């Protein structure tokens, strides 16, 4: 899985401009019929300064590779757009400038510590640069931003000759794109400093020639994944990504599938659907999270310690009639960003609801009501300046209610 | 360039041919299995195989293309075809011992071996890519105007060949070829004129070389000739086997032996020459009811052939051959069929050259003739295996 | 394991001068009603500068390529970036001009005792030469240097046949080098006046096989 | 092979230095039209 990402952009405005200086001495002399003789001196400058409405400027793009799938790509040949407003000025094909040789998973090209490439010709020998119009130049100038779309990636893998020699001229990925995205769901796990997405095969119940195993999606994550199991949850490498851990995106069909499974199944948990072809599943970790069991990741320590219980999703609950406080320094959450804060709660006898509070940049105070089993609520708020006032998070309630699994989550 | 080539020569086959070749890209080892042995059938069943024309048509497209030149090829052979029945080395082990060396060398000392079917055969040495699935590896020298096919394969570049010739093998050494040890032999072909087949194409020749022959005898010694080949050859025969002039001497059937011997050495063979006799167990020292006589089991034709091959031989009587190898109903029963290399200057007469029925194409060579018996193999006949011997007259 | 260092660059200013100078006569006869004949004549200079704001100066560097592995690396053919001050100017991969045939370990192509070899085109074809902004030769002139980074080096092996035949059309490096950094340890020996760069497999303890 | 004339990939640089290295050079130059040959030249120093 190759992307193509810009770091920055050059503007090299096409104009001419010339400078011009002279000196003249003259003489004359006139007889009328009387005599006369004058002498002259002369000074002259000029500036100049022509201009191609056709090719205004040229553009030159620092851009990076990177791989996040499990198999390498040899000589990577991406083709990239470039969008000012609405308008592509120009899609190119890496050229033999820019292709890359090698691009291992979770590596990049060019590598860690190295600077970006530049993306400077259009034409397939390199040999013209991209231009421009005089109103794009306008917009460029005006402060408008160019972005750079990736449509496709041109790539090679390695097979075995008649010797034990590697080759990869004629081994295209193209010639398996199609078929591998027809016949499999595609997973991405979000983490934190590294993405990674796989694709894994589902079987067609329509087709009863179809002989491929039958997966649930748990399963299918482990798999893709490489994750252990500790205690029946899923661990990536220390991260718990069991599903009431984290947070999972889906898009509508995937969501109307799920909820459709979800009614006929009896543990009714989504890690227990059946896996189907199509489906889009992201999973994305939270920032901070604790279960009151054994992993804490918040900076501060909330005001209620008390986890001497067998409740909660797993084994600890830590509510009573006490209230719990937490405060976010502020100084360790991204400057400006959309964060989403989750968690599960219970009234196993009927009580009053929970006075939720948030303050981060707008102060909001929410109500929810827990039913006989577990719910989530998962509201959002959003850091200003990475540098203003912390951020409180209290939810002062009655009625002996419930709470676990309390995380902090960033969404884009 | 060689690609290029191949495209060329195979693009003026036609289809029937080409049908061929694509068959056996898929189908080679029946094919050439088939290609084998095919003429020790009747008449009937090499017109009625389901393969005989892939054959023809094969041989036809092998041998529209010839060489100009001599020229040498590399290819791996099983040390079963040249006689040996042991083995040289496993295919896990790396190493050859002396012991082994001398064995094989000593069995290839000085003997022909006759080589009768299609091969894929290599213009460069077998390096890396290749394969290797004997540990014996021939350098065979090709002589001018043989057939010669190369054919474009799915990767490479493969040719194709059909032997008809004897080689015999002059130097064998032991070499490398990355960390395992091989047996490097360098080959020469032997010529020689086998009518496989074309039992027309061997009675014209025998028209054409002896058709005269008859007119250089005197005529008292050419009327007893022919009236003895005519009625009293078994009696003749009989007389020889029981080593007539050694235990009853009697000039009545002497001046017969003497007049054939003389009449057989005034024309001798002009050119190396194949004949095959169908050979009865009574010749080897056995009987119909020998149980050895039953050929389909493995353990008689090993026996028969650990006792039997790479050994001489000698008739006291006259030997009767045929040109052509094709089966007939007058040697139905007989499992044994004896391939015999004439060489050039040996005594022998055409013996179908006279006018009428002077045989089945009969040649007989003299009395007291030795052979020696290079390798001998085994081939299906209906129900039954039947066995092949490989012999040498010598002087 | 192949690396370029650059020894110097050298840049091209791509300016028009131009320069004129001309004379003059003229006659002129008035007549009234007096008459009146005057006679005229004069010279001239001029000087011209012409500039190309887009392309205003080539550059071209001289660069060494040198081998601390284990291995001969035939037909060198790196690429490597031009960086500014944060802006990478182009990247180019070494044409027919800048190619190496052979590089043995422990050796420099071009030979020690041997000038550098010139980078001064971009095309495929070497037809065209390397430019820069005026902006960039404004830097320039500031005393801001440019830098040289190699990313990728391309390049053949040869395979020896069993009648010593060697052969390196067809044998890329590039096949070889994610499989030997993923399963190898990377060990650097500095020395004083040579540096050495070695790769050793390393077992993997979670596989059983 | 099949009678007929390859002229592709058919150099005579392959062989120029070859028949130079070998042979002697002989000229006729008459009046109307000039000839040269090489004919080659044994080695005495080779025994074979
Ligand atoms: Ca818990």
């Amino acid at each position: 899985i190759v992307g193509v990402g810009m770091e920055k952009l050059i503007i090299s405005t096409n104009e001419h401009a010339s400078t011009d200086q002279g000196k003249t001495v003259s003489r004359a002399t006139t007889n009328s019929k009387s005599t006369a003789v004058q002498d002259s001196n002369g000074e002259s400058w000029n500036t100049g300064l022509s201009i191609n409405k056709g090719e205004s400027a040229y553009i030159n793009a620092n851009v990076r590779y990177y791989n996040t799938g499990t198999a390498p790509m040899y000589k990577v040949t991406p083709t990239t757009n470039l969008v000012l407003d609405g308008d592509t000025l120009s899609t190119i094909k890496a050229q033999e400038n820019q292709i890359g040789n090698n691009l291992s998973p979770g590596d990049t090209y060019p590598k860690k510590g190295l600077s970006p490439l530049a993306l400077n010709t259009m034409d397939q020998f390199s040999s013209r640069l991209i231009p421009i119009n005089y109103d794009q130049l306008k917009k460029l100038d005006a402060g408008k931003q160019i972005k750079l779309e990736t449509t496709q990636v041109s790539g090679n893998f390695g097979t075995k000759n008649s010797s034990g020699q590697i080759v990869t001229e004629g081994n295209s990925w193209s010639d398996y794109i199609s078929q591998i995205d027809s016949i499999s769901a595609s997973i991405i796990l979000d983490t934190e400093n590294e993405s990674y997405e796989r694709r894994v095969t589902a079987k067609n119940l329509q087709d009863p020639e179809d002989k491929t195993p039958e997966l649930t999606i748990g399963e299918a994550i482990e798999k893709a994944f490489g994750a252990t199991k500790k205690d029946g949850l899923l661990y990536f490498n220390d991260i718990p990504i069991d599903e009431s851990c984290v947070e999972l995106i889906f898009d509508d069909n995937t969501a109307n599938k799920i909820k459709d499974s979800l009614k006929t199944l009896s543990d009714k948990k989504i890690y227990n659907v059946k896996l189907e072809r199509g489906m889009n599943i992201l999973i994305k970790t939270p920032t901070y999270f604790t279960n009151f069991d054994d992993y804490n990741n918040y900076p501060s320590t909330w005001s209620n310690v008390n986890t001497t219980n067998q409740d909660g999703l797993q084994g600890s609950a830590n509510k009573l009639n006490g209230e719990t406080k937490i405060k976010i320094p502020m100084s360790e959450l991204k400057p400006y960003k959309r964060y989403v804060f989750s968690g599960y709660s219970k009234d196993p006898l009927t009580s009053n609801s929970i006075i939720v509070k948030i303050k981060a940049k707008e102060e909001k105070t929410d109500y929810l009501v827990p039913e006989q089993g577990y719910t989530k609520f998962s509201y959002e708020f959003e850091t200003t300046e990475k540098d203003s006032s912390n951020i409180e998070i209290t939810l002062i309630g009655s009625g002996t209610t419930y709470l676990d699994n309390l995380s902090i989550t960033e969404l884009n | 360039w060689e690609r290029k080539e191949a495209e060329r020569i195979e693009q003026k086959l036609e289809r029937s041919e080409k049908e061929a070749l694509e068959s056996y890209k898929k189908d080679s080892v029946e094919i050439s299995k088939y290609s084998q042995t095919r003429n020790y059938f009747y008449d009937y069943q090499i017109e009625a195989n389901s393969r005989e024309k892939e054959y023809k048509e094969l041989r036809n497209a092998i041998s529209k293309n010839k060489i100009d030149k001599p020229m040498y090829v590399y290819y791996f052979e099983s040390p079963e075809k040249f006689a040996f029945n042991k083995v040289i080395r496993t295919e896990n082990q790396n190493e050859i011992s002396l012991e082994k060396f001398n064995e094989f060398k000593e069995t290839i000392q000085n003997k022909l071996f006759k080589q009768d079917g299609f091969k894929d055969i290599s213009l460069y040495e077998p390096g890396k890519g290749d394969e290797k699935p004997t540990p014996l590896l021939m350098h065979l020298k090709l002589p001018r105007n043989t057939g010669m096919l190369p054919y474009t394969n799915t990767n490479n570049v493969s040719t194709l060949i059909e032997q008809g010739y004897s080689i015999k093998i002059d130097k064998i050494v032991r070499i490398v070829i990355d960390g395992k040890h091989y047996i490097k032999a360098e080959a020469s072909v032997v010529s020689s004129l086998d009518f496989k087949d074309d039992v027309s194409k061997g009675d014209s020749w025998g028209k054409a070389n002896y058709n005269d022959w008859s007119n250089k005898l005197t005529p008292n010694e050419l009327a007893d000739v022919n009236d003895y080949m005519r009625g009293g050859y078994t009696a003749i025969n009989n007389y020889l086997i029981s080593n007539g002039p050694v235990n009853n001497p009697n000039p009545e059937l002497d001046s017969k032996i003497t007049n054939i011997e003389n009449a057989l050495k005034r024309e001798p063979i002009p050119t190396n020459l194949t004949v095959y006799r169908r050979s009865g167990p009574q010749e080897f020292g056995l009987t119909l009811t020998s149980p050895e006589y039953d050929f389909n089991k493995l353990e008689n034709i090993d026996a028969f052939k650990s006792k039997w091959e790479g050994q001489a031989l000698s008739y006291p009587n006259f030997i009767s051959t045929s040109i052509g190898s094709v089966n007939m109903s007058a040697f139905a029963k007989r499992k044994i069929v004896l391939r015999i290399t004439i060489p050039k200057g040996s005594p022998g007469a055409y013996l179908s050259a006279i006018p009428g029925y002077a045989g089945e194409y009969e040649v007989l060579l003299n009395h007291g003739s030795k052979f020696k018996i290079n390798k001998i193999d085994s081939y299906k006949d209906g129900t039954i295996t039947k066995l092949i011997v490989d012999a040498t007259l010598i002087p």
